[PDB]
């Protein structure tokens, strides 16, 4: 249920807009290549994966404080949300550290597996744990399902957390929670392979409604608005065939109403 | 604040049934996974079975695996192993663990155990150190550093105290001159500025899978005292 | 049943969810979610597969208020499903194949099939098999009597999704000769390196009604989903391949009408 | 500015048109519409690109008529684009590895990057870039002062689209946060393989009213255009690749509106 919803204010007043970069966290292995994962190791057996930080890409997000508005109570209502990746051109740079296609030819681009995400709300957003294998041991600066069992491969329901820490949570172990979330609109999409192409569109023309059907959006519960994303781009092969995860940064431009609540 | 208090421990003829209890309290019972474990006289620790929150899942070690039931009942903060077909290698002191620090199962709050008598990872058996000196305990075993370690301190006729979970981090109220480190093959325990108490046996335990919490043999730390 | 109005009055409207577990063979103790490794090249004359090697549909039955002591039925109106877990293939550095040397391991990826289903009774299913000499193993439902013509359109393989962990998904598919009282959904994809896509978001509904306006009405107040998600191979060191699967999420919205 | 009404009468539209040349890099005077050939493996701290490999951003300020000396401004309305001379990629026989003895040359394809922007003032742009340490030649413009942050996000990467053939492609991207005056649409696709997919046809127009129903009102009288359109690599007989690229036609029309 939560709070129960009344009229919308009118006035010039009654409207604000902000903004925000949300950068990505991919495992930064050193201080020059931010933005990129350390190298990817593969073949360890399900019962001696142990990956290091640095390797695992994790959710971003960031809590906004908006106006305080009550100076019958109100609550900031997001109503649309505009959103793009950054630096999508970027990945048209061939001429450096990647291996050549071919004998004479130009770098390899990054491709392969690749998750776009992004998630506006007024409480954290709720997610659920889910592993590729419950034996992993999962390093020291993340946070990862507690007393993970086989059953984590498929549903436990005690895997819930809220995504409240920034570079802690890694994307390979959370997704959003369909059973939860009812004041958060989240969006999500994974394709994997190792030749996948990436495929993203830019424009400052489209919008998302975060109405639901009632016409409410997410209510910014303590006047605080909740973005979060995930965008890795693909891999990066080095000159030696080694392979690290690519991620660029997520803009936001929410818009937002005063709505009355009892 | 919180207390475990485990029951039912006698004399069993082989082939015998014997149903342990373990009160509870000061602390919300159905929050955390609970843990039994045995201590056969004169010998190491060595995990039994645990079950989730809410008795959902259960898991033995091999050998009592069909002979024994491990249960909870949440309403009256209460914990059961049942006992069947005992045989003269279960004679051992019964703990009852909370599992509360970490990810990956170790054991916090232990009681103080009920003696039940029937009729992989190396550990230097002694170490010695001067008071003031560092002393430490190794762990060995093939990747031990791809899976979690925990350290765990004994006193003798004590119960079991949790020194260091998920290989490096200690629990609140153990100082830190306790430390863990976990890397190649051998995992290591760290004692500095050892003092008059630090004095006990030292135990090493690994999460691998759901059933298979292996302990270690025991490393009885002793401070040069007169 | 001859179908009236629909009552109103706040209690006349439930919402019920459940998370639905893959089986997809389950090979050991911690490989749930997985199934056994694939076989390959047997004759047809000779195909005989293993069960743990062969996913099988999902489904339950979540019981649901009960409303009789005026008929009246529950009645499936809008239904929230995703699959559970698609970023956990970004795992790439556990049991799988290096994609080359120094590579990262080698994604999930193949032939997949994701398929669900909503309706008042147990979903209705009619039988297509690849060969119809394969024996199939202890523990599964597959067409009985099977002849040549099993292979395009046996009329008599008519089975209802009656048992969970028993249906091989190769074996059956929704029937739409019947199903009058369930909405089925599904898409297969083929090949060798066909890559997953999957999509999640909590603002997306699907309408359960039907062209007059009626949606599954659940026979004796037990309400019926189905699922099944292959999500692909995921191909070992050494080579051997094995199906992964993901568990699916349901929200239904229900009201209560009125029959005679 | 304050919007006012929009002016009506046969005299209070009109209309543009001018064709835009892609910037590629142009590495001698007979590959015009190319880039010099690329190289491959420098390392990161070693990434030192020469300016006719590098594919840049095209602009035109376009003029308009003269309406002052009760203020008015021409404002964009709708546009008409495409991307010309796509069918020259059937030119399989010119230069082109073979795809295999006795076969025809090898298609272009490859990672691609379709942009255009129109707007009353010049595009504004965020620098992101792949690699921070990468000397930038004589003759782009390229970040400024660059650290590890410009490989994500680096606020203080701001430019405008002021100047033709110098703004490299891989270094920046239309910023979001600005470009209150501009409509932009891109969409890049990346991969050894990728096909280039390119549509053509009169009848498509793009609307270029915000939700307020105003569109780009252009300030002194001036209309700019921007584009981007690398369509891939070609793969030459020796093996070196080469961007290749297309103009883009706009068609643009106007009308006069009031603003205090």
């Amino acid at each position: 249920g939560g709070v129960e919803v009344l009229e919308v204010k009118t006035g010039v007043d009654a409207i604000t807009e902000v903004e925000c970069f949300l950068n990505p966290e991919m495992g930064d292995p050193d201080e020059n290549l931010r933005g990129f994962s350390l190298k990817l190791s593969a073949e360890n057996d399900f019962s001696s994966d142990s990956p290091e930080r640095k390797m695992l890409p994790c959710y971003s997000t960031a809590r906004i404080p908006l106006p305080n508005l009550n100076e019958n109570l109100l609550m900031w209502e997001a109503v649309t949300v505009q959103t793009e990746v950054i630096g999508i051109t970027s990945m048209l740079n061939l001429h450096a550290g990647s291996q050549k296609v071919h004998e004479h030819g130009g770098g390899k681009p990054i491709q392969g597996s690749n998750f776009h995400f992004f998630a506006v709300g007024g409480d954290p957003l709720e997610m659920q744990g889910v592993l590729m294998n419950y034996r992993t041991k999962y390093p020291e600066g993340t946070i990862t399902p507690k007393n993970p069992t086989a059953q984590s491969q498929v549903m436990n329901t005690d895997h819930k957390a809220y995504l409240d820490k920034n570079n802690a949570y890694p994307v390979e172990c959370w997704i959003p929670d369909p059973s939860r979330n009812e004041n958060t609109r989240y969006f999500g999409t994974f394709t994997g392979g190792e030749n996948v192409p990436p495929v993203l569109h830019v424009t400052n023309t489209a919008t998302t409604v975060l109405l639901d059907e009632q016409g409410v959006g997410p209510l910014c519960k303590a006047d605080s608005l909740y973005v979060s994303a995930a965008d890795i781009c693909g891999l990066f092969t080095n000159s030696s065939g080694t392979q690290q995860w690519r991620g660029l940064a997520r803009y936001f431009k929410i818009r937002l109403r005063k709505r009355s609540v009892k | 604040q919180v207390q475990l208090v485990e029951s039912g421990g006698t004399l069993v003829q082989p082939g015998g049934s014997l149903r342990l209890s373990c009160a509870a309290s000061g602390f919300t019972f159905n929050n955390y996974w609970m843990t039994w474990v045995r201590q056969a006289p004169g010998k190491g620790l060595e995990w039994v079975a645990n079950i989730k929150k809410d008795g959902s899942e259960k898991y033995y070690v091999d050998s009592v695996r069909g002979r024994f039931t491990i249960s909870r009942d949440n309403a009256k903060n209460s914990l059961f192993l049942q006992m069947n077909s005992l045989r003269p290698e279960d004679t051992a002191v019964y703990f009852c663990a909370t599992v509360r620090s970490g990810r990956y199962f170790a054991l916090d709050d232990w009681g103080q155990g009920t003696l039940v008598t029937v009729s992989v990872l190396t550990q230097p058996p002694s170490v010695s150190v001067a008071p003031g000196k560092t002393a430490r305990i190794t762990c060995g075993g093939d990747n031990i550093g791809s899976r979690p370690v925990h350290w765990y301190q004994q006193k003798p006729g004590q119960a079991p105290i949790l020194v260091v979970y998920d290989d490096s981090n200690r629990p609140s109220g153990i100082p830190e001159r306790f430390s863990g480190s976990n890397s190649g093959n051998t995992a290591t325990l760290t004692i500095s500025r050892v003092e008059a108490g630090d004095e006990a046996d030292y135990y090493c335990q690994v999460w691998s899978s759901s059933t298979d919490h292996p302990f270690g043999g025991g490393t009885k730390v002793t401070v040069l005292h007169h």
